[PDB]
């Protein structure tokens, strides 16, 4: 037999254990919400003609007044954000910022610091397992949406096994051709387009029959808790710059093109309970960096 | 007072839309300032700690 | 209970042209109509009590999509207070009142094939009461009016003698009818007997019942409307007036 | 080969479906609360020697005042709880409750309708099904502890495939003497007295030795959401006392020793997740009436 | 010959009749704008350091206080919106929300209750049909950006016909090689990478070369009235998060990807004009529907 | 030897070179607050249940007190927009709109025109030149994810050349089946599911064995100057509005099916730093556009 499985999901690196406290987890709502009142303060600081918005917003986030000839940095909040994200990313990475400043910082906004409120919906398809009979070819691609492409060069009709996980709770495949799909042990139905899947039903069983090849493009959605400031479009844009910033150049780490597909991969791993928390607490971190890059680069 | 009209008029208004009428008559003076808080060198009377 | 509390002819048709076709619809599953089952009397007996339930109960059962459980849903809501579970009728049949229904075409509604004795019969008119049976017929009365079939109307009555000697008496075109007619047609009122908060056998008579007792809750509610007390602050247009005539006749 | 399952997984009949919306689970709260006072209130007639106490929550409770020579049944609310309760066993049941009296007993008492506030953990334990080889005998007995004896005749090892669902959250296996057991092509551990599994990590695999028979104790953990008023203690006895009077005796129903096998059996089935939020309801509606006849008895 | 199709655009399920009402279409209106006011209502009440934003915005949602120790489920108004999304999806779903529960909800708030006020764009590309000869292999995959896979086997090059429908507004062609494509009867042009063509415009006729597999990508852009409150962002979400919650399990019905697919397959469809109506609807429906679960999960 | 290239990095078309001194850029800064304001003026409408909030907006923006028969267009300043927007695309695109109306209608907003305050990431994947030995055959599909599938039918492993460029930050590849990948003239590793690279590193040489076919998957990163108030959701269905309208219908121009593309497209060029000035106005200008034009459809 072969075995085909996705590529996002091999090898998910170990995750920071440092910073996870509510205390911690405090410093990281505190810094999404006034990171989130500098960006803001552009577009005040335009209907009126004051820099007024600008300044104050600066003052509290920084600990010092704007200057004209000087670089605009963010000050110990920002050197404080730039640290904790290396430590969730890897367990290698060192945790170097002192509890007693990550309090400080913490103490400069009334926010919850709770990160179970509220859900969002990933997008990445999880196959697990593709098992394919010998005289058969399965190839995988893509993480959003998978396109799986299998073709029979053998005598008869072969049978193919996927496997979905038990994590994501929904999966639609669509077809190129109408296409046969039940589960193990069970009556195959007729040809039809679409399905709808629950990965927790268990492996399913497609009819390749001998011919043109077939193609099942995949979507799946899981279900995250995370907080109510959560904004999935901030998230990936803050991945993308952390990456280019080389914040998540450590030794021996995995590397992934989006944070979809990054907290979706350690959630399939053993422990991935653990490693959520973890991971959810880095896209608000993320999120705050975003947001604070953009209004002060470099 | 200053845009010529009527309290009946601007009754529905909303505080960023008043803040438009002033505005485009070319008046500034519509924005609220915070006071800047000054700490004080003792511990206050019956506040320990604080 | 509203429905029920009406005595008069006027007032019947009067609320009927004020409320739409939703009320008479129940958006409940309920039961199947006829079965016989086993219900619990504890008050009177140990053992579980037989019956058989029926459209003509105060509680929704549920209904056939056609034409034929929609008319069966208006009379149950007229005699009973409660109708049946049709869903998906439409906006447009829904909006419309009960005497539209009833009494006009522009609805689109057709109802000229229908059968007053298989409708009476699939009601139970032989459970039904003198003031049940009143009031279905006054339905039928405006359902053959609306069709051009009062010959057929009056041969049915024929056919059955106690619904003939009970058979009220209006054109359902003249308003002169209606204001002149002295039938008493409520079942909820003020009672002149004894009535208590005890139950009843049958499931008819206990759901009767929790009406009749809940009309006098209602009738001390803040909600009734007292109109020796409260004329003034009642609005013009729903407000009683002796030159009160429907649309149309 | 040879399929055993548990007996009150069978055929789980189908629930009511009238009675669960807000204005109806407002009622059966209101009911509990209500049946809890008159509890109370005769317990503090029979210490303060006077009848007010237990006059004054009868009123509250059937909307009217005890006269002597008429039995006290509860009023029009009993007979509004006892056919409710009807009709959530079985969907066979006639709902025969008008909505206007819903409404008015609802009204009574002020308090909310909620039944996810908290949980509660039931012992039931899902056995689906036990496959077996030919040679081999396998027999099933016990809910909230299940025993699964097992004896080989043929001339080798063989393979048990238990199978414990998807429901349970965790099943601890306690063995008479020690023995094997692991996941679908998994090697096979060392013997052991106890095994803690989950349901969800697959169908599990026990080897059986030729010899003297293998019996295995089951016990099972569930949690289920219920209101914060939930009492197992008194839901166990309600649902005994609906028993005795007859209530559950209805055409093409199946009869469950304890309120656990019930709700257990109802969620196994297909659909299962509508099928217990009105299994809640039901226990919340036997908790009141357990406590509404145990204060006024008939003997 | 052989015809290929994509897959979304197959049978589209009818679509529900009800609640398309100007009352119960102030409804929905009326819904979105009081869900949005529950998600802004966390953060002032963080600004504030007070719950009292929280409990005047839920307290106009569902028309009882918030309290602890009881699920915040959002009252009449969450019951009333989750049986009209059930109602938009299918016809044979039962309508069991009383006009008078519609008409006392939607005057909770005044609100523009016209949903041809705005315009969106909308990215599934539609292939109604390729044809292709007898020797050649055609192979359609994807939605968001259709991948048509043509082969020539036979000796000579092949013509294949494509078809965009008539909906759509304008399909952008991109192959990994260039190829010449044309209309019916106009001339070949010189190979090229791209081509910008009009639906309206009619048939296309692409030569296959034989040797290397030709690649087509392809995007469409589709223009449909909107409310003016529309947010693409809000509805996908709200779409995923209906189909995990089972609010479109019912029988008879089809399930797609993406709020996208659904309403351009409901476009092509017959009386297309008169579903997308219904479709927008329940997109509006859909966006409330996300940001009154996210603000009370449940 | 056979070379592959993107698609969408052929033949950049020159772009404008009118409208790029400072008060022309302070215009399109101006336009993009108003039409901002336009858009949540219909939302400040349904609160206050009147349309003074838009009216005071349409007058701002419009320079008129709308009538109730007239068709809201946006008067002089979307004349003006639509015109600027055109020039911007082609350097065949003549320049109606005088200076005198530019600096007029810069006026009316205290905005600055700058367009280098802030940044944002561009997911364009710049696969410029594949080269590959006689025996094998390479496909390259797709812009925003690039899919590269690698066949080859001789005895021998061949050697694959990816150029991705200079301009990109951060090229991930992941591929169907773990694979081999090193710089020039360096030591093959082991093979690996996913390899993150440095575009500037140099040439990467892939091992492709004889077998089954290989895909690699491509998402690469770029960092592009841009306004603070820049915003991707907002510039990508400004670009589809733009190409649905005919703002770009001109001779000898490509196309693009995003507004990712065409700055992508432009910056590999070989004055790339000066084209990419002009396209981040036009993407702002975009901008303005989208929420023009949907609060004001014509």
């Amino acid at each position: 037999a072969n075995r085909a499985t996705s590529a996002f999901l091999d090898n998910p690196h170990p995750v920071g254990v440092n910073y996870v406290d509510e205390g911690s987890r405090q410093f990281v709502a505190v810094a999404e919400l006034l990171a989130s009142k500098l960006i803001d303060s552009s577009r005040e600081s335009d209907e009126s003609n004051s820099d007024v918005p600008f300044v104050q917003a600066y003052s509290k986030f920084a600990d010092d007044n704007p200057r004209h000839l000087r670089v605009k940095t963010g000050g110990k909040m920002a050197n404080a954000l730039t640290n904790v994200i290396r430590s969730y990313y890897s367990i290698n990475a060192p945790a170097i910022v002192p509890q007693v400043e990550i309090d400080r910082l913490a103490s400069k906004a009334t926010v919850s610091g709770d990160m179970y409120n509220s859900y969002a919906i990933f997008n990445s398809v999880p196959i697990v397992e593709v098992l394919s009979p010998a005289r058969t070819t399965v190839s995988i691609v893509g993480s959003d949406r998978a396109d799986v492409t299998m073709l029979n060069t053998g005598a008869g009709a072969a049978n193919i096994t996927f496997n979905f996980g038990q994590i994501a709770e929904t999966v639609i495949l669509k077809g190129s051709v109408p296409f046969q799909l039940a589960r193990l042990n069970q009556p195959m139905p007729a040809a039809r387009f679409t399905y709808k899947l629950r990965p927790l039903d268990g492996p399913f069983i497609v009819v390749l029959p001998v011919g043109n090849p077939l193609v099942i493009s995949a979507t799946a959605a899981t279900r995250i808790q995370v907080p109510l400031a959560f904004n999935k479009a901030l998230v990936e844009s803050g991945f993308q710059t952390a990456m280019n910033d080389g914040l998540f150049d450590i030794q021996n780490v995995n590397y992934y093109s989006s944070f979809d597909e990054f907290i979706i991969s350690q959630y399939h791993a053993q422990d991935g309970i653990n490693r959520v928390s973890t991971c959810v607490i880095l896209g608000l971190a993320l999120q705050a960096y975003d947001q604070m890059r953009r209004a002060l680069p470099v | 007072f200053l845009t010529n009209t009527t309290y009946d008029i601007v009754n529905n208004d909303t505080i960023d839309v008043l803040k438009m009428k002033l505005r485009n008559q070319g008046w500034p003076f519509v924005e609220r300032y915070n006071a800047v808080e000054i700490d004080m060198s003792v511990e206050p009377l019956r506040s320990p700690g604080q | 209970m509203d429905v029920l509390s009406k005595g008069s002819l006027k007032e019947l048709l009067a609320h009927l042209e004020k409320t739409p076709l939703e009320e008479a619809i129940s958006y409940r599953i309920g039961t199947v109509p006829y079965q016989n089952v086993l219900i619990s009397r504890n008050e009177y007996y140990n053992q579980l009590y037989p019956d058989t339930t029926s459209l003509i109960d105060g509680v929704s059962r549920e209904g056939q999509r056609n034409v034929n459980g929609l008319i069966m849903s208006i009379i149950s809501y007229v005699v009973s207070g409660s109708g049946h579970y049709i869903p998906n009728i439409g906006f447009m049949l829904l909006r419309r009142s009960i005497l539209d229904i009833l009494t006009k075409h522009d609805t689109g509604l057709v109802t000229n094939n229908l059968n007053y004795g298989i409708i009476a019969r699939n009601l139970t008119v032989s459970k039904m009461n003198c003031e049940q049976r009143k009031r279905m017929l006054i339905c039928f009365k405006l359902l053959a009016y609306k069709d051009g079939n009062q010959n057929d109307y009056e041969i049915y009555l024929n056919q059955n003698i106690p619904l003939k000697q009970i058979a009220p008496n209006f054109i359902p075109g003249d308003m002169r009818t209606v204001i002149h007619n002295q039938d008493q047609l409520a079942i909820v009122g003020i009672p002149a007997y004894r009535l208590t908060q005890s139950t009843e056998l049958s499931i008819r008579d206990d759901n009767a019942k929790s009406y009749k007792l809940g009309y006098v809750d209602w009738y001390n509610s803040n909600s009734f409307l007292r109109e020796r007390s409260e004329f003034n602050l009642i609005r013009l247009k729903d407000r009683d007036t002796k030159y009160g005539k429907l649309n149309g006749w």
